[PDB]
């Protein structure tokens, strides 16, 4: 029988993950007012940029319809556009306008925190630049650290509950969980990882948790533990026969618990 | 596995030594009473000793006892042995007189 | 030497009026002989897996068994048992064997 | 028979290693729900990503195509977009539809665990950025660490016996062994490197073995060991003679164990 | 040479503390006698010193 609290921890959800780079290089027009830490929702404008690499295409491309040119060397220089990174919206922007693009708006592709913000105004940009780097939280990641010694068990386990100290409304029981093939090797533990519907913003990454598991095993041979003589590379326990005779047998011993 | 945890004997014993013992914290004044300010700290179950804390990441996850060692109750080092009439080792008492009386 | 080949207690636990010794030892495998101790398992300080024999040499020896003092002097007691013959006559017939042999 | 026990790690099987590098630059359309610390399998997407540097090649095949183009002017420019990075896989897409080929998918090499993911959704990407880094686990490795004191105690017949603390339900099958050329300088021992059968998954990289070795010694006369006196400058047993007379007799020692 | 070796004189008297000691490790039972565990460390010579 086992009844035992596994120190736990509330992380982003790593499914819900950008990282916002420019497609060509330029130089910050403005920055919005954003930080690391700040929480954003999609479509959140991050900074403005000029970028020069699309003008000569853009033209190549107006020039095009001054002139009547093939609805196939349109869709041509207009695929040269996309395939040089410009993006979709963006290009709709030229053929509405009739003009040049040269200033664009990075935007927030999804909800969620601003983890890293390393671009501020009067900078140039690169391509290997992060402008923003954005994780959710709303389907929540709360991580479970196990002894390994009871992998032969959790492989097995029905349901956990999870507790977190700085909520304790939000005590649920966890059905549904995945546990991870590599065990951390400074603390030898296996990682149960679970996803927790976080929508009023209640469980934050960074806060502490507890996973509980209350369970027994399958029927096994039991004896007590003060019952087994255990040198170090021989476990024995004596047996008491019939007439009440000591005869020491030896054992194989399978794991004790309680 | 004092290896595989990379814990040395000497920790160890150091954190045994921090995990057996009462505190006071003086008496706070409630209702014109005196709350004596009592803490906890013995060992007094073989789980406490499991728990012994012997290392903790940054993550929060901790090292216990129970991680490099088996507790268990055993004799201690006999230091005297009795038995009763060839037929089992027994636990006895003697009375001791003060010299004159 | 004193916690992983020897028993040494280390701390009591405290129960009520009672106390019970707590102590810190290697599985008795690893302390079985001196074949044994030469490999007893050692994590250093910098976390090197080392033996014993690589820091000392074991070796087996006779020496002091318990050492018997009268007015600060070593002595031996030899202890005589005759219970058919009178005291004085077997003293005496051990003061002569002991005289001349 | 000389018994030990060692202590060993269960670790990733560095034969079955794949870090997956992008042919070419382009930038991220798509991430799959992944990350480190996730098991992929053979096939299993990785990302989408889009490749201009194939397209003039591309075209310029499927209008030789359209030109009744000689077979070898066909493969000498399917030969371009090979040795340019092309995936056979994608050029053989080329081939059945005719088609332009811009966007594509990277895949899982092999079987294994995430042990890296360099790469998220909004990003560019580079010809040295990981997308992933995979390591296997089915022919599992677990490495035994013996002091160099003790070298002599491992020799080409020993026998060894490995088990997991946290699966005592499980027996395992040692593959192979090695006694790596070269001592860990760190910790000043040897490495003996074991394969395991792990089909199963049962044994997890980090998780903790311990490796028992039985090796043989020369043949010499054995006694029990409580047979044996030492005094420290003499050894001797007690023979018993025909007659059942207890006679003393002087022997000296070369090794013992269990 | 304290700077020279970069070592303190507080951590030299630690040191020293930690080498002038015996240690008992209990007993093992060999032959069904009594072999007692007796650990050197007493500082006895100069060079133990050096």
């Amino acid at each position: 029988t086992f009844a035992q609290s596994f120190p736990a921890n509330v992380s982003y959800n790593e499914y819900q993950y950008a990282i916002v780079q420019a497609r060509a290089a330029g130089f910050i027009d403005k920055v919005y007012p954003l930080t690391v830490g700040d929480k954003v929702q999609k479509g959140t404008p991050l900074l403005d940029l000029t970028i020069p690499d699309w003008v000569e295409a853009q033209s190549e491309y107006l020039l095009l319809r001054e002139t009547g040119g093939t609805a196939t060397q349109t869709e041509g220089i207009l695929e040269r556009l996309r395939l040089a990174g410009m993006p979709e919206a963006d290009i709709r922007r030229l053929i509405a306008t009739q003009k040049i693009q040269t200033r664009f708006t990075l935007k927030a592709p999804i909800d969620g925190v601003i983890t890293a913000f390393d671009l501020r105004a009067g900078m140039n940009i690169a391509k290997d630049n992060v402008v923003a780097k954005i994780q959710g939280m709303d389907p929540v990641w709360v991580t479970a650290a196990i002894p390994e010694s009871i992998a032969w068990l959790v492989k097995d386990a029905s349901q956990f509950t999870l507790t977190v100290p700085a909520r304790p409304d939000k005590t649920l029981t966890i059905r549904k969980w995945t546990l991870l093939p590599g065990v951390d090797a400074a603390t030898r533990t296996l990682q149960l990882r679970l996803e927790v519907d976080n929508a009023d913003e209640a469980l934050k990454p960074g806060m502490n948790a507890w996973l509980q598991l209350n369970t027994a095993s399958e029927p096994m041979l039991l004896i007590p533990s003060q019952a087994l003589i255990d040198t170090g590379s021989e476990q024995r326990v004596i047996t008491v026969d019939a007439d009440g005779r000591f005869v020491p047998k030896r054992v194989a011993v399978f794991q004790a618990s309680q | 596995r004092l290896a595989q945890y990379g814990i040395s004997l000497a920790e160890v014993k150091s954190a045994l030594d921090a995990s057996n013992q009462e505190a006071g914290g003086s008496s706070i004044e409630l209702a014109e009473a005196e709350y004596m300010v009592r803490a906890s700290g013995y060992l007094q179950t073989l789980d406490d000793f499991n728990h012994i804390v012997l290392k903790a990441s940054e993550n929060g996850v901790p090292v216990y006892l129970r991680d490099v060692a088996k507790v268990q109750i055993g004799p201690e080092m006999r230091r005297g042995i009795a038995e009763l009439n060839g037929e089992g080792e027994v636990a006895g008492g003697v009375v001791i007189l003060r010299s004159g009386k | 030497v004193t916690s992983a080949v020897g028993g040494a207690m280390v701390g009591e636990t405290v129960e009520g009026i009672a106390r019970y010794p707590i102590n810190l030892r290697y599985p008795q495998s690893w302390r079985d002989s001196p074949q044994a101790l030469r490999q007893l398992p050692i994590l250093t300080p910098m976390k090197q897996q080392i033996t014993l024999a690589d820091v000392a040499d074991i070796k087996v020896s006779t020496g002091p068994s318990m050492l018997k003092t009268e007015n600060a002097r070593p002595t031996s007691w030899i202890y005589i048992d005759a219970r058919d013959r009178d005291m004085v006559s077997v003293v005496h017939d051990l003061q002569k064997a002991i005289a001349e042999k």
